[PDB]
Formats: structure tokens, C-alpha cells, sequence
């Protein structure tokens, strides 16, 4: 019962590390590679995502 | 009363490495956009740009280019942005068959003989061939991604200084390649020295951040350019001149905190 | 002439380092346990297809297989890879050579590169025109199968070569078995090491037992 | 074309810079009746 607690609350913190990875829609999922790559008035459609 | 969280404290950052491999070769654009004899749109070139240093600003400040469109990379951030291998695509094809040439379209220039993907990085750079291949100019003819196809399916053209929509149009359709490797064409940007232990903003080969380059004794293998994180970002690079590798940890941060008894 | 490809087929996916980590990736690998065909070179080299990228190993001894021609038609009628490898340069071309009905070697050209106890792991495949050849040498004793064990599969070269392969061929020495295996779309869970190294590797399709340590991403399934 | 909020060039960047939140209209036509001539007094930087 106590190795339950730590283990959902590194399992919940390890799935919204991971969420970082994810491209949601946008080309990238590294945010200074939008930046360094995309103009502002195209970049910020792509943040926005 | 009580302890208040306010703020995030994060060390600034003291100077700018810029960094990118110690090449001075310049690239053969001209031997590109200024060649004798362009290929037909059924057999376009495709030559590889490489182990060079490629102005871009050149290519953006002539006024001889009918429309200059980059999909995907907004052409003023080409300088410090720098790539692997980068391909050029010449072909000449009929004045209103440029349209059809985007990630996206549809069309007899789109689905039969020049592709492109819909997921394209890279610049369409289009201008008109009205005093060069116009004469009845007929060596032009017309027949998945980037397949050149070497009653009949082929069709040829016919091009007179007489005829604006049926002018020959000199295109170039320059394909850039992102993928994380050892880059060879990167613009003309300086590299300075290299510090480390030092909060700094740096920049490998067009990867922007800011971080604390450390040495590390993470061997990497001789192909291998990044270190990741779980999080996609990056936590390790090599040194694209000296090849050693360096650890970026992010600069020193924490919550701020204001314990206070009340201001009554 | 089939034989077993234990844990064979796995190689670095991409040119990022990684350590410590069960990364899941999806790419065209050749599955675990499948049919690797094995062939001579003894008292053998036909046209074999390449359907979806393509194995290779070689238990060499006294290096009698030397050469490689892809392609469709191989007769200088569309371009065709030709890496010839005499001892001591790694000489790679992409003419349109006029083979011979059986080429082999005695004990518009686009581009060119010049440079039992050994198992020559080799994986040829294209992704969109770009031609990457993933590598790998070991020091075996064994002459009848492929070793048990496990070793991972480091790039040299990537070509832009462009070329449509359907059907390729081998070449020999002659004065050594060769196996063709064949890639998929298997997705697997890599384990790097602390130094970044694959020391283990789950095919997601292969069993049952095999999905649960996929959708876990761990190998040890509780 | 170059006078749109977003678009560079050497119109855009140079002489005439748009704001990417722009509030307002480009109204453009012609002058082929009047301003051509060989007309040199229309210069850019």
C-alpha cells in the first residue's frame, strides 16, 4: 500500500515528462527548433498547437 | 502570515558560443541558377549541395526571381540555420504550371511527373526564361515524391518569345534535409571560442538554447552528433571543430519564496 | 535451405545517443525467429527480390564474398549499386556496368566512393532515395548457424542514390554461406545501456508475452 | 504582393515595413495613364 504511493506519483510525473516528446499537431516538439526555424507569423501557429 | 510562493529565480545567461565546423568552401549556387542548359520538367536534376558554406542572403536580395517561396523554413533565418545535405531541383516548365508546384497541390506538372511532399522543407524559387529559351523551342517536353520518370503519355512543348502564361519558366526547387547528423552546409555565421562551466547561450549547428557545457565522459559513437533526454530535449552534443563531447545541463533555477508575517 | 535468426536484425535507428533508456521506435527491422536462407559457396548467387529492405550476413573465413549489384534489370539498362570491396579500399559506384551473365571475380555514372570466425552483419534497405547501409562485425566460432547472442548494427554510409531496387545479387571470390533475411515494419523497444549500447531488444508482434513488455515498456512483466 | 502583414521582402524589410497585427485595408491600382512616361522620380532604399 505504500509502494503504491510512490509508484503512481513517479508514474504520473515520468507520463508528463513525456508528454514533452509529443508533436501535438506541430512540426516540432522542441520548442527553440520552431524558433530557429519558422518565421512569427507562421511560428505562432505552430506554438499555439 | 505565512510563506508565499512568488517567482521563479533563473541565472541569465552571460555570453553567446556560437559554434559550426571550420569550413570555408563556398557553395555552387551559380553553377545552379546561372547554368547554360536547364533539363526538362520529365528529367529534372537533382545535385548535391555539400561541404560548403551557403549564402543565402545572395539568393535573397536578387531581383531577378519571379516568386521565391519557402514552405517551410521562412527564408530569413537561412543564414544561421544550417542543414545536411541540401538539393536542388532545376527544371523549366510552362508560366502557369508554377502554381501547381507546392506541398499540396494537385495537377499534371503535381501527380505526373514532379511530386512534391506534403511535408516539405525547403524553398520554390521561380523566374522567367524569356530571353534564353524562348526561339519554336521544343526540347521541352512533359510526360510518388520526387520520381523522375525516364497513344503516348509524352507531351512536349512548344516555346516563342511570342507567346506570359506560356513563357518558359526557369524553376529551382531547393530541398532541404533536417535530419540530426553530422551537418555539412551550414551559411556563413562566425563560431567564436568555446567556455565552459559558464552559464551560456549556445548554438551547435543551428540548435539554438542555453545551458552550462560541461565536459562529460559520455562516449559517443563516431556517427552519432546529439544526446537526448527523455523530453526530447537535448542533453548532450560534440563539438562540431574539436570532437569531444560536452554535457548541457540547464543554467542554475529555483522557486523563490517570500516568508513574511503580515503587513499589518 | 532455411535456418533460425535468433536475436539478429537489430541495429541503431537513428544517429542520437541515448543511455539508460527503453526507447520504443518504429521502423522497418527484421523480425525475431523468422527464415534467414541459407546459401553456398561451396563444390550460388540467383536473383533474389528485396521486397521491403534486406538482411545480410556472410561467416566468412578467407573473405570470398567481395561484391554486391542491386537494382531491376542489371544489364546497364537502369543504374545499379556496385560496392567492391579488394582487401583494402571500399570502391562504390552506381554506373550502369555491362555485367556478365555471372559476375564474379578472379583469385552515365552518378556517383563513386572510394575509400568460420568473422560474421558480417550487413542491412541494406531505401527511404526515399536515401540508400543507408547499417554494419556490423564480430569475432564468431561457429560455422553452421548464426551465433546466439546479441550484438547491435552501427551505420557507415548513407547514398542519395535515387535508385528504384526490386532484385539484387551477391559476387564471389572465386579461385562461405550467405543469408538473406528480409525487413518489416516491426516496431521494438530498445534497451541502451549506460554506454549507449543495444544490449536487448522486444519485437512488439512476436508473442503475446512479447506486446505485454511493449505496452509496459519494461522486460520485466510482473 | 510584398505589402501584406507577414510577407518579407525588400519592400517589406527595406523601405515600407507592415506590422503583423495590422488593422486596415491595402487599396493598390494602377497608373499606366499617367505615371508612365522613362518616369525615374520613383526611387526605393
Amino acid at each position: 500500500k505504500l509502494q503504491d504511493v510512490v509508484n503512481q506519483n513517479a508514474q504520473a510525473l515520468n507520463t508528463l515528462v513525456k508528454q514533452l516528446s509529443s508533436n501535438f499537431g506541430a512540426i516540432s516538439s522542441v520548442l527553440n527548433d520552431i524558433l530557429s526555424r519558422l518565421c512569427p507569423p507562421e511560428a505562432e501557429v505552430q506554438i499555439d498547437r | 502570515k505565512g510563506i508565499y510562493q512568488t517567482s521563479n529565480f533563473r541565472v541569465q545567461p552571460t555570453e553567446s558560443i556560437v559554434r559550426f565546423p571550420n569550413i570555408t568552401n563556398l557553395c555552387p549556387f551559380g553553377e545552379v541558377f546561372n547554368a547554360t542548359r536547364f533539363a526538362s520538367v520529365y528529367a529534372w536534376n537533382r545535385k548535391r549541395i555539400s561541404n560548403c558554406v551557403a549564402d543565402y542572403s545572395v539568393l535573397y536580395n536578387s531581383a531577378s526571381f519571379s516568386t521565391f517561396k519557402c514552405y517551410g523554413v521562412c527564408p530569413t533565418k537561412l543564414n544561421d540555420l544550417c542543414f545536411t545535405n541540401v538539393y536542388a531541383d532545376s527544371f523549366v516548365i510552362r508560366g502557369d504550371e508554377v502554381r501547381q508546384i507546392a506541398p499540396g497541390q494537385t495537377g499534371k506538372i503535381a501527380d505526373y511527373n514532379y511530386k512534391l511532399p506534403d511535408d516539405f522543407t525547403g524553398c520554390v524559387i521561380a523566374w522567367n526564361s524569356n530571353n534564353l529559351d524562348s526561339k519554336g523551342n521544343y526540347n521541352y517536353l512533359y510526360r510518388k515524391p520526387f520520381e523522375r520518370d525516364i497513344y503516348f503519355p509524352l507531351q512536349s512543348y512548344g516555346f516563342q518569345p511570342t507567346n506570359v502564361g506560356y513563357q518558359p519558366y526557369r524553376v529551382v526547387v531547393l530541398s532541404f534535409e533536417l535530419l540530426h547528423a553530422p551537418a555539412t552546409v551550414c551559411g556563413p555565421k562566425k563560431s567564436t571560442n568555446l567556455v565552459k562551466n559558464k552559464c551560456v547561450n549556445f548554438n551547435f549547428n543551428g540548435l539554438t538554447g542555453t545551458g552550462v557545457l560541461t565536459e562529460s565522459n559520455k562516449k559517443f559513437l563516431p556517427f552519432q552528433q546529439f544526446g537526448r533526454d527523455i523530453a526530447d530535449t537535448t542533453d548532450a552534443v560534440r563539438d562540431p571543430q574539436t570532437l569531444e563531447i560536452l554535457d548541457i545541463t540547464p543554467c542554475s533555477f529555483g522557486g523563490v519564496s517570500v516568508i513574511t508575517p503580515g503587513t499589518n | 535451405a532455411y535456418t533460425n535468426s535468433f536475436t539478429r536484425g537489430v541495429y541503431y535507428p537513428d544517429k542520437v545517443f541515448r543511455s539508460s533508456v527503453l526507447h520504443s521506435t518504429q521502423d522497418l527491422f527484421l523480425p525475431f525467429f523468422s527464415n534467414v536462407t541459407w546459401f553456398h559457396a561451396i563444390h550460388d548467387n540467383p536473383v533474389l527480390p528485396f521486397n521491403d529492405g534486406v538482411y545480410f550476413a556472410s561467416t566468412e573465413k578467407s573473405n570470398i564474398i567481395r561484391g554486391w549489384i542491386f537494382g531491376t534489370t542489371l544489364d546497364s539498362k537502369t543504374q545499379s549499386l556496385l560496392i567492391v570491396n579488394n582487401a583494402t579500399n571500399v570502391v562504390i559506384k552506381v554506373c550502369e556496368f555491362q555485367f556478365c551473365n555471372d559476375p564474379f571475380l578472379g583469385v552515365n555514372c552518378t556517383f563513386e566512393y572510394v575509400s568460420f570466425k568473422n560474421l558480417r552483419e550487413f542491412v541494406f534497405k531505401n527511404i526515399d532515395g536515401y540508400f543507408k547501409i547499417y554494419s556490423k562485425h564480430t569475432p564468431i566460432n561457429l560455422v553452421r548457424d548464426l551465433p546466439q547472442g546479441f550484438s547491435a548494427l552501427e551505420p557507415l554510409v548513407d547514398l542519395p542514390i535515387g535508385i528504384n531496387i526490386t532484385r539484387f545479387q551477391t559476387l564471389l571470390a572465386l579461385h562461405a554461406a550467405y543469408y538473406v533475411g528480409y525487413l518489416q515494419p516491426r516496431t521494438f523497444l530498445l534497451k541502451y545501456n549506460e554506454n549507449g549500447t543495444i544490449t536487448d531488444a522486444v519485437d512488439c508482434a512476436l508473442d503475446p508475452l512479447s506486446e505485454t513488455k511493449c505496452t509496459l515498456k519494461s522486460f520485466t512483466v510482473e
